[PDB]
């Protein structure tokens, strides 16, 4: 479970973000779960599911599975869409969850 | 609904402190909880995940042994309460609960796979240094 | 010409301990070296390099290649068994040629004949053994190009020497047909299984053995503290205990982790890299003897040139990156064998005294000890069936290292050219290929269920081994056979 | 040779399987890292030379051979519990139990479980009998007795201990010292190795650290014990066709001589088989083992067990044997839960090999 | 009774690519934390790096000594440079030894101390067997590789003899 160490992109545009995983942590079939969280404050569960938004959250934040990588990609991006993104993912060989190492969105605003 | 954290402090290598999660508005029996640590520049890392009623609890590899996890359902609180401090250990707490399900292994429903965490808590800065 | 020689035969039949399956190709021949025989070296390569100093000859005529797995196997039936049966091996071989068509550069030239024969006394050089490019295309429905048939003999250099060698009734062919029957030389079973148990865990884990070991060699700390003092070998030192037999050769490969970073920022691709050397030409040593890619929950790292190598489809010819190209890993064979990456032990290199302490040394490469047992190298879906053994004095294990049958009468290099008539020709026509396997059930008692091969059911925008929008058909993972577990 | 024992079989493990890993023991270390299971299942252990309370009417005992080898072989690894030597003695009947693949104290996916009560097996009651016969494999004879065109055999070195403690390094270098091969990380001993001869002519104070077999005299201590309450054997008898295991094979040349450079050998420690080799087997011992199982694998060399005796592709089956559990008075009304209470037994009777 | 007209490494057919893939490039170029792996085809041009399936017979390495005695070096380094064998305490000397090429393709001056149709499938006495590395690399730690001076059976070998005792076990008994 890998992230791009730093996405950029402009407002009124689609970013996307992916993080790549092992067959002891996607390959399963498992589901990869999508956390966001404004700096210094405590992470929001986004995407839940596979490519379910729950109650509560906006329209634009979508996110699929394909393979062993999993994808999210965020649409007519806003100023408040800047942030850290997080996947997570359960590791079969580990036994325990793996969460990404982590990613900043740059709204080039 | 509510999840908070308390117990934080300034350790000092080498001795343990107990970390106490209360929480109310929720049924505490209902819903699985794990605890998940966040370094200052470092991504959010799971520290345990303990299922329902306590029966089964699966540390990461990291924090093994050297935790403990205990959870008193009549008073709706969660402790985790640790051992044996190193310095790589200073880092952010964060109280959660598990609730989404990995697709396939809902039915079997186990302890494990509820990585799905809706809402957690306020954490709490437990700095271990000399 | 109004006649048709043969039909479609492609399936495959289920019988008892046999497997019997057909494949039908289409070819294309056209016209090599404009019927010549060329002499070809490093010399009109340029000969950059020593060890890459070639000399031979391109010979007009063609192969038909069907040594791959892949041209006989079905995705799925390569599935039914490597998930059901311990061994298989091939039996017979039925081999037919039809449907002739001759072309002139386009328009039936219907007079031509096409020349095809096989060779049954081995006397020409055998190339089928390399694993070259040019087999019967893995999915039925492509038609495949003819390789050409080149061979290669002694030199200096470039040049060539007095000893080399230069190289038969050739039924001629379009209303005729070509056919004939080839029996396998008997063969082991290929061992498609993982052992249940470790070499090193062969013992009994409650009782003791009645052998002793050397505990102590000294009473405590301070001078003149030597005294002897021994134990008995059982549970609880389980390392020490007496073995009756251990795992078999290494020479060690240099480790290469995949990520990255963790792999050092140098030139070790080459110069790093473990070899032979043969008449003062060092030669790669790939893949090598069968040894484990790696250590328990390392499968990061793999041997420098120890494991075969898959390009995925479409993937390039030079410089792709490692995510363009399939791995191949030994994991399997950990149970008996040792890792290319470890040493195979340690020794003692003096003798102690009460001067000198014990000195050790680390075993970089083992040769063959009474005792020694090992697993060879798997065979996969994309991997190769059979190969020939060398005509020599001695051999030891003939197995071919890239894994498959050795053979010292493999199947017979079937030989074809259009006949030259010079005016621009090509011939196509069809070819059914049918290899009769043997059956090694498995009477396995075991409680619990094994591993098996799947496919992972989940929604993809693509089927695996299936065709995309273009109709590219394509093996998106290598498929070994060693998936039902056996006792050691 | 015929033989004759009387035999007493417990209870083992309460009639339970029961997965066993070194967390049981503590652990040890990484070398000694295993998994498996422990059976109720005894079996009759005769692999060695020398080899050659109220009465329960209806209570049955169960026993079966493994013909087809599909279970574990655990006979190859010279544990005790052999019928005794002395015809008179009576003796314990060992608890079989196997191993299977771990990574740690772990189980991995290959590791398999086995059921021994899943193999048909016939049950005796106190009148009825038992009996089976066997045809060894072909097997070459053991033999007992003791320019040029031929070279000794192979040699894995062992270090050199010496008999006198004087003489020894003063330092605690017994199992630093010792000459071990790697698998999947874990680093077991060379024990005894090769077979070579223990020492040169002239020496019989020194000794290969692990490569002799060592036997415990009667009534040995289990640990540590000294020297004089163990037998340790020696190989000198092959000394002509064996290198010895304290001593290098031999030497090589190490560069190409010039004007400007010296001829420079080495010593080789070890040595894999050469063509033209010739080499003796190791000793069998009245207290040593028979037969060993060959490794069902892909491919070998020269079969015969470092242990020595005969190696076999199928030596005798292993015999296994168990009380058949009697319950104790079940509760009236009906329990699912499987019963966990039994009536205190062990059986005894004669067995002739 | 006979001389192979191939070598054990050019059984391959020149006019057509393997379908293995070796590791040609380790890095992009010169620079800092360069690190990358690289795969390509084997084929025609490098041939050396494709994959075989067997390798030549053992080899124990012998010392080479020159019929021109200008290039040989000045001392008596018949004995103390002699490849021998220990038994019982006495050190036989390896002779004729096993089957390996008197010398390499080119060079007929030298002539093995105690040893050129078998050269084909059978090293050169002179020359080591090959290299083997001998440590694993790290982002501090090069690659290491050393020298086989002799190598015992490996399967997969194949080689020519050169142009029985009553014992337990043997192997290719043929006499040397």
């Amino acid at each position: 479970l890998t992230q791009p160490p730093s996405v950029s992109g402009a407002p009124g545009q689609r970013v996307t973000i992916s993080c790549t995983g092992s067959r002891s942590n996607i390959g399963a079939g498992y589901d990869v779960h999508w956390y966001q969280q404004l700096p210094g404050t405590a992470p929001k569960l986004l995407i839940y599911g596979n490519s379910n938004r729950p109650s509560g959250v906006p329209d634009r934040f979508s996110g699929s599975k394909s393979g062993t990588s999993a994808s999210l990609a965020i649409t007519g991006l806003q100023t408040d869409d800047e942030a850290d993104y997080y996947c997570q993912s359960y590791d079969s060989s580990l036994s325990g969850s793996v969460f990404g190492g982590g990613t900043k969105l740059t709204v080039l605003g | 609904v509510q999840l908070v954290e308390s117990g934080g402090g300034v350790v000092q290598p080498g001795r343990s402190l107990r970390l106490s999660c209360a929480a109310s508005g929720f049924s505490f029996s209902s819903f699985v909880f794990h605890w998940v640590r966040q370094a200052p520049g470092k991504g959010l890392e799971w520290v345990a995940v303990i299922s329902y009623d306590g029966s089964n609890k699966n540390y990461a590899d990291s924090v093994k042994g050297r935790f403990t996890i205990s959870r008193d359902n009549s008073k709706n609180t969660l402790f985790l309460q640790m051992n044996s401090l190193s310095a790589d250990d200073t880092a952010v707490y964060y109280c959660a609960r598990g609730a989404i399900c990995s697709s396939t292994t809902c039915y079997l429903g186990d302890s494990y796979y509820f990585y799905g965490m809706d809402v957690w808590g306020q954490g709490t800065t437990v700095t271990v240094s000399s | 010409v109004g006649s048709s020689s043969g039909n479609w035969h492609c399936d495959s039949q289920w019988l008892g301990d046999r497997v019997i399956t057909t494949s039908t190709r289409t070819w294309a021949l056209p016209t090599y070296n404009n019927h010549l025989y060329k002499q070809i070296s490093n010399s009109t390569s340029g000969g950059s390099s020593n060890d890459n100093a070639y000399f031979g000859y391109s010979t007009p005529w063609g192969y038909f290649d069907f040594n791959r797995f892949h041209c006989h196997f079905s995705p799925r039936d390569w599935q039914r068994l490597i998930n059901n049966n311990w061994g298989f091996r091939p039996k017979r071989l039925n081999f037919k040629l039809f449907n002739i068509q001759v072309k002139e550069v386009i328009a039936n030239n219907l007079t031509s004949t096409v020349q095809v024969f096989t060779d049954s006394d081995y006397q020409l050089p055998y190339v089928l053994g390399s694993a070259h490019e040019g087999c019967l295309p893995p999915f039925p429905a492509d038609v495949f190009m003819i390789p050409q048939y080149g061979y290669l003999t002694l030199n200096d250099g470039s040049q060539a020497v007095g000893r080399s060698s230069f190289y038969f009734p050739s039924q001629m062919l379009t209303g005729n047909n070509f056919q004939f029957s080839y029996e396998f030389e008997n063969v082991p079973f290929h061992s498609s299984y993982a052992h249940s148990q470790s070499l090193d865990r062969l013992m009994n884990p409650l009782i003791d053995q009645y052998l002793y070991y050397l505990s102590k060699t000294i009473n405590g700390s301070g001078q003149n503290q030597q005294t002897l003092k021994f134990s008995v070998a059982g549970p609880s030192n389980m390392a020490v205990q007496g073995r009756n037999y251990i795992p078999g050769p290494s020479y060690r490969q240099q480790r290469v982790s995949t990520t990255v970073t963790q792999n050092n920022n140098s030139e070790f691709a080459w110069p790093g890299a473990s070899s032979w050397a043969l008449n003062g030409r060092n030669s790669l040593m790939n893949p090598g003897p069968a040894m484990a890619s790696h250590k328990e929950g390392e499968d990061r790292f793999f041997p420098l040139s120890g494991s075969l190598i898959f390009g995925k489809q479409g993937t390039g010819r030079d410089n792709v990156d490692a995510d363009k190209v399939m791995i191949t890993n030994e994991e399997e064979i950990k149970t008996t064998n040792p890792v290319a990456t470890e040493s195979y032990g340690q020794v003692a290199t003096n003798h102690q005294s009460a001067q000198a302490q014990a000195q050790t040394g680390w075993v970089q490469n083992q040769g063959i000890l009474p005792g020694m047992v090992w697993q060879d190298r798997d065979v996969y879906l994309q991997g190769p069936i059979w190969a020939k053994i060398p005509h020599t004095d001695g051999n030891f294990h003939p197995s071919p290292l890239m894994g498959g049958f050795g053979m010292k009468h493999p199947p017979p290099q079937i030989l074809i050219k259009n006949t030259p008539v010079f005016i621009t020709q090509y011939s196509t026509g069809q070819v059914s290929v049918e290899i009769e396997w043997e059956l090694q059930k498995e009477n396995s008692k075991r409680w619990n269920p094994e591993i098996q091969y799947t496919s992972n059911y989940y929604k993809s925008n693509n089927v695996e081994f299936a065709v995309n929008t273009e109709g590219v058909y394509s093996e998106p993972r290598p498929i070994g056979t060693r998936y039902l577990t056996r006792n050691l």
